[PDB]
């Protein structure tokens, strides 16, 4: 209802607009894993644009997710998060985060579209 | 003193029939009158009764693997140790109000002192002995046999490729079946030349935190042998308990599917893609 | 009533420890003398013993479940269903003694009748009832769930390459196990697109009659549906039996190795050397 | 007199039959460090076939003495460390322990071509 998972180009684009922090971690990431099991995809795209606050709950969730994707298929958090988003992550969710493509999303797709050609 | 004992067995014959019957009303009435009728049921009683009072105070050969028979029979038809056991009550009680009434004993005598009375009750238990004896020679025999094939089936690494091996679990898997899993593993991987090495994670739902812990003990070891180690087709629930073990995990190389993880294996063997 | 019951059983725990005292002579003396010291078996059983009369005319739920511990206790301990039978006969030996000399029953009276003198063993096969429901219930739900694993670990279709399915079976197998593979293989091969079915006999020391006769027809069966089915890694006993067999093999296709039939797939499909 | 290094094509070659505890580790890490110090090698490589049962205290020396060659030189422990002591290894000596080549001296020799050939 609030996790709108597409499919296209063997990849997934999702985007987060909904700024909370126990049912979007959850239902979100559950959607998502179960999405990625039953439909096999090289890449996942995830947009953080609209989110402007983290806390520890949320910073860990996606770093479960990252791993988890990361542990089924290629992945980036193709929106660079938000400055204040970034300094809260990096002060306690201290990963790397695998590879992002600095907040253009289409920037994010055709990275994608590069590292699945070879 | 088995002549004598057979003597009033063969009344006694009547009396077991008339507690069979008593007996059938209570447990599993339906189920007990469908799975037999009542003429096999007393010459099957019968027979199992009449045979070792016969024999010369020690046993019967032919009467022991009728026992064997009998009880199988018994265990495989409906009748379960727990039916066995109320048939050995039933069979006391109405032995007890047997002697209550017909008061026919192994020694001749106006009237036989206890002596003869608990040597009955020693002689059912040296049959209810014979007869559990019986039921349990076997089961553990399958049971060893089953658990046996159990753990062959564990960690087949026989599918093998040029160049490649592949091992694929799907059931269950516990600290047992794990430390299995990883030593078939092993030793497979040294008896046998191989480059990589798929461990098929798909089929099995769920593992405990220290059975993740130890397929990515086993992982690394495999990669320290010698041999890439893709885990292909991780569950999302099992990612969820690797994660949150916390180790680390970079090395492990990871696709959702066989086909790929194939096709990443002959990518790594340059050549071998052709 | 169970009160008098455990008032005798005030002393019947004495003259049931001099009874496992006797009962030590026969039956496996080294091995309960070493894995179990005398002083805790002789403590759990003096209280399973004076516990399951200290209720009125029951057990408590509290007490059932350390009946169900305890049965389960001795089966798993070193007390199968024949050396349960035995306490029981000793059961009756030292009870027999004890009522012959101490003469205390039930019924407050100068000398009971044979009624509570035979209700003592009624209230002993109920107990060994109980005993026997508990050694059947959990070991029957632990062989189905085994019984449930050999179903599904029996012929894995899993592995599984890009348009080539391959279905690696071993251990011994029978005419159930046939049936359930060929079932398996045919919903698999329905299940997914595969132009090559591999099944791996390299595993099985030797096959019946029937079951190579089953395994014939499943070949046929899914060349029937439209995907070749080369038989691989036969065992040179199962060739022979299949020759024995007498039925025509001129249809089949039949590798050595995993890793050959693999090449001869990849051949069968003309463009996916690659 | 139990630790015969081998020299050839500017490369080395050590076999290890003993698998004894102090003396022969003692007597492994500075004899190797003495060879490898006279002669310009570039890759040594370690032969652990043979040995069978490993502890804590071999495992130390023998990570030492990995990390000591890279310092002076790129180094390759061919044999497979055999499973049981491979996991004795692995379970306190938890490094990457260089490159191997799955008990194969002829992989590992031609790995070392390859990568000097470059």
């Amino acid at each position: 209802m609030g996790i709108p998972i597409l499919k296209l180009g063997e990849c997934l684009l999702i985007s987060i607009q909904s700024e909370l922090d126990d049912h979007t971690a959850v239902e979100f990431q559950e959607d998502l894993l179960a999405k990625i099991h039953e439909t096999s995809a090289r890449g996942v795209v995830i947009d953080i644009t609209s989110i402007d606050f983290i806390d520890s709950f949320i910073a860990k969730i996606l770093g479960d997710v990252v791993s988890m994707s990361k542990l089924m298929g290629a992945k980036v958090v193709v929106t660079g998060i938000q400055p204040a988003v970034a300094i809260t992550l990096i002060e306690l969710g201290i990963t790397f985060s695998g590879v992002l493509s600095a907040m253009d999303l289409e920037s994010g797709l055709e990275k994608l579209k590069q590292e699945l050609g070879e | 003193m088995y002549k004598d004992f057979a003597n009033f067995i063969r009344t006694n014959k009547k009396d077991l029939l008339n507690n069979w019957m008593n007996e059938m009303e209570k447990q599993s009435d339906p189920l007990i009158n469908d799975i037999a009728k009542e003429p096999m049921y007393e010459e099957t009683s019968i027979e199992f009764v009449d045979l070792i009072v016969s024999n010369i105070t020690e046993n019967g050969s032919k009467f022991n693997e009728k026992l064997d028979d009998f009880a199988e029979k018994v265990v495989h038809l409906g009748w379960p140790i727990h039916f066995v056991t109320t048939g050995l009550r039933v069979f006391g009680l109405l032995v007890y109000t047997a002697m209550r009434d017909e008061d026919l004993f192994l020694k001749r005598e106006e009237k036989p002192e206890d002596d003869a009375y608990y040597r009955f009750e020693t002689w059912l238990s040296s049959m209810y002995n014979k007869v559990v004896t019986a039921y349990a020679d076997t089961w553990e025999k399958t049971v060893s046999i089953q658990k046996s094939a159990l753990q062959e089936l564990s960690a087949p690494l026989l599918p093998i490729f040029e160049k490649i091996s592949v091992m694929p679990l799907i059931g269950t898997i516990d600290t047992e079946r794990a430390k299995l899993i990883i030593e078939n593993l092993l030793i497979g991987v040294v008896k046998n030349r191989s480059e990589v090495v798929l461990i098929d994670i798909t089929g099995v739902p769920v593992v405990d935190t220290m059975v993740a812990h130890h397929i990515i003990q086993a992982s690394e070891a495999v990669r320290l042998v010698g041999c890439q180690a893709m885990l292909v087709g991780i569950r999302p629930e099992i990612a969820q308990t690797i994660v949150n073990l916390g180790i680390e995990l970079d090395q492990i190389i990871t696709t959702n599917t066989m086909k790929k993880g194939m096709e990443r294996a002959l990518a790594l063997t340059n050549r071998e893609i052709v």
